[PDB]
């Protein structure tokens, strides 16, 4: 009473074990999934394979890609376009190769991280006139948008009451949920998450009448920071 | 197991006639395919995935469902169409087909012409006697066949087979194998066996005297 | 064309294991994967398994315990093991080739079958003999005392399709299977055609041929 996921019904299950190891969703639906694995792709897709696989896409790979991130039978029309949508059904990401990027759009986080120490600072910070090193803002006011370019991600920055577009040279993919916004890790000899990333709050809507942003902020050399909150809504 | 139950057992109908059959599946599955199978042969792909006619299957065929409940039509059947279809679910493990639906063809009753053939010289030279009696091409399939051995009714000493369904005239074909002794055999002259079947008015009787 | 044929031994005894190969031809078993589904004599289809294009295998759980797959892509060939074999096994057994679609799987060419009985019992030649005619005229060969199934009938060399009427066999109380085969003719034909009935037993290797012609 095993179910058989078609072509289609695994490669969604696929996808939402990827977005699962790159720590953009918690949780993955994996039933089924090691059967259409060896039926489909002729091989154990374990955890080992899936690193390997994350791995080649955003880095190590060169050449066309398939749908399952390899470099009669499915996934024999290998791609040129640059990016996989990484879509489970329960979440997606538009998720770009490492081909199609003007060289490594990565950092290793595994590397000592140069400490940063507190200092006195203001509790709240403009929008308008930021001074903290690890983030840059951008508004347009003609079309109601405000786009935060996060330029140190190794410093979280947690969103309240926010609905933004992450954009970045390794996936882009929307939040909807209170917290440290969610980035791409990718395992190559140690963790790597995006070189830097933008946040797009759209408020031409209602519902980001109230987003905030709550982030270190970082100054400088040694480096300094203190606890902020920005608002955008 | 999905336990897949095709109802009825049998379909009756006649050329131009719409015809539905049904699969029911023990729990529900994503598709059902279907298959056609005549005699002799292997079952032949028919419909994939519950609508999907397979290449050269006539258009008079369709099939849909979904869930527990599967069916297969046939807008108007003509002779060809009899043979048995079995429908299979391919959404668990393991995969699983229904016993069949064997659709029967009616057509106009056809009286059966009756052959009798005796015992070859070189069975009887082997020391058994076989007379088959043969009713070729006929309809309906039920028919009675008694043999006579000089005028004495025979019991429990020959066996029938009846062909499948014919699919260009629909017509069935039976033969009747009395077996006796080569000693048995030569104790009487007359042997006969006697055809009653609705195509014909009145019992027909082929017989031949031993040795002439 | 995308072509399968099964080969067994058509007799095998209950302690020994079954051996079955599935021959492909117009595709490369690197591509496509091969089901085996078998059929007990008046009784439906019951899948075995699978082998895939990459070399792994599903069997059906009600039988995993017994039966093993395997193949050789070099020789486009896939094989069938059972062992622990029971009465219950006899059954003609077809391979399927497995067909990906992007919303179901499909099995989408088959091949002939091969058969298959489980018995302790020796194999055992037919006998023929003619059934002779004596504007439509009749006339057959019967084919009888053989052990076990199937015999192939032809007529002609397989020529002679028209008319012709073979029997399902049945079975006597000797354990030995008997069938006629019959065909119809014209009867102002007898005298200058021939008909000949080709019977073919494999598992005893009987090959026959038998002339019939009016007494
Ligand atoms: C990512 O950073 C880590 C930590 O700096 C690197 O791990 C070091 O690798 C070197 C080279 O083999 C070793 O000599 C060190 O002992 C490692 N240190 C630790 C703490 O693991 C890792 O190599 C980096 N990855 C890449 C791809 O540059
Ligand atoms: C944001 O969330 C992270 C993770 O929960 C936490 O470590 C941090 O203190 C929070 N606040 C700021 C200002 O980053
Ligand atoms: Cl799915
Ligand atoms: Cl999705
Ligand atoms: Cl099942
Ligand atoms: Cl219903
Ligand atoms: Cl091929
Ligand atoms: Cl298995
Ligand atoms: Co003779």
């Amino acid at each position: 009473m095993e179910i058989i996921l078609t072509l289609s019904q695994g490669l969604k299950k696929y996808y939402g074990k990827i977005l699962r190891l790159l720590q953009l969703t918690l949780e993955e639906d994996t039933e089924g999934l090691l059967e259409w694995c060896k039926r489909n792709l002729g091989l154990d897709c374990d955890d080992t394979f899936f690193q390997k696989r994350i791995e080649e896409f955003f880095i190590t790979g060169e050449g066309h890609f398939n749908e399952v991130l390899q470099f009669a039978e499915p996934f024999k029309s290998y791609f040129a376009k640059g990016f996989l949508s990484i879509d489970s059904g329960y979440y997606s990401a538009k998720c770009y190769s490492g081909t199609s990027n003007s060289g490594l759009q990565l950092i290793n986080i595994t590397r000592h991280s140069t400490r940063i120490v507190d200092t006195p600072g203001p509790k709240i910070t403009n929008l308008k006139t930021i001074n903290c090193i690890n983030l840059k803002a951008s508004i347009f006011k003609e079309h109601r948008e405000v786009e935060i370019n996060v330029l140190l991600p190794q410093v979280a920055v947690n969103l309240s009451n926010c609905h933004v577009v992450i954009k970045s040279h390794v996936c882009d993919y929307s939040l909807d949920i209170d917290g440290a916004v969610r980035l791409p890790h990718i395992y190559h000899e140690g963790v790597f998450i995006p070189g830097t990333y933008k946040i797009v709050i759209d408020k031409k809507n209602k519902l980001n009448d109230r987003c905030t942003l709550f982030t270190d902020c970082v100054i400088k050399s040694v480096l300094r920071q203190y606890k902020t909150e920005i608002r955008i809504g | 197991q999905i336990v897949l139950s095709q109802s009825p057992a049998i379909l009756s109908a006649s050329p131009g006639e719409k015809v539905t059959m049904t699969c029911w599946a023990s729990s529900g599955v994503s598709y059902m395919h279907w298959y056609q199978q005549k005699p002799g042969s292997s079952p032949k792909p028919w419909i994939f995935a519950t609508s999907n006619l397979a290449s050269g299957v006539p258009a008079r065929f369709s099939g849909s469902g979904s869930g527990t409940s599967y069916s297969l039509t046939i807008s108007r059947v003509e002779a060809e169409d009899a043979a048995t279809y079995y429908c299979q679910q391919w959404s668990f493990n393991p995969l699983t087909f229904g016993a069949g639906t064997k659709l029967e063809l009616k057509r106009t009753v056809a009286a059966p012409s009756v052959f009798i053939f005796p015992p070859s010289d070189e069975q009887l030279k082997s020391g058994t006697a076989s007379v088959v009696c043969l009713l070729n091409n006929f309809y309906p399939r039920e028919a009675k066949v008694q043999w006579k051995v000089d005028n004495a009714l025979q019991s429990g000493n020959s066996q029938e087979s009846v062909t499948e369904q014919d699919s260009k005239d629909s017509t069935y074909s039976l033969s009747s194998t009395l077996t006796l002794s080569k000693a048995d055999y030569e104790k009487h002259k007359v042997y006969a066996c006697e055809v009653t079947h609705q195509g014909l008015s009145s019992p027909v009787t082929k017989s031949f005297n031993r040795g002439e | 064309q995308v072509q399968l044929k099964e080969s067994g031994p058509g007799l095998v005894a209950p302690s020994q294991s079954l051996s079955i190969t599935c021959t492909v031809s117009g595709f490369s078993l690197t591509n496509y994967g091969i089901h085996w589904v078998r059929q007990p004599p008046g009784k439906g289809l019951e899948w075995l398994g699978v082998i895939w294009a990459g070399g792994y295998t599903k069997y059906n759980s009600a039988l995993m315990s017994r039966l093993s797959m395997s193949k050789d892509n070099s020789k486009s060939q896939v094989f069938l093991k059972m062992n622990s074999l029971q009465t219950d096994d006899t059954a003609m057994y077809y391979c399927a080739r497995d067909e990906v679609r992007r919303d179901y799987y499909a099995m989408d060419y088959w091949g002939q079958g091969t058969s298959v009985t489980v018995s302790s019992a020796s194999t055992k030649g037919p006998s023929v003999f003619p059934l002779a005619p004596s504007g439509t005229a009749a006339l057959g060969c019967l084919v009888k005392d053989y052990f076990p199934e199937p015999v192939t009938v032809s007529w002609n060399s397989g020529a002679l399709t028209s008319g012709v009427h073979t029997f399902p066999a049945v079975l006597q109380s000797s354990g030995l299977y008997s069938l006629s085969s019959v065909v119809t003719v014209p009867s102002s034909s007898l005298g200058t055609q021939t008909y000949i009935c080709n019977v073919n037993h494999k598992p005893s290797n009987t090959k026959v041929d038998k002339k019939v012609e009016p007494k």
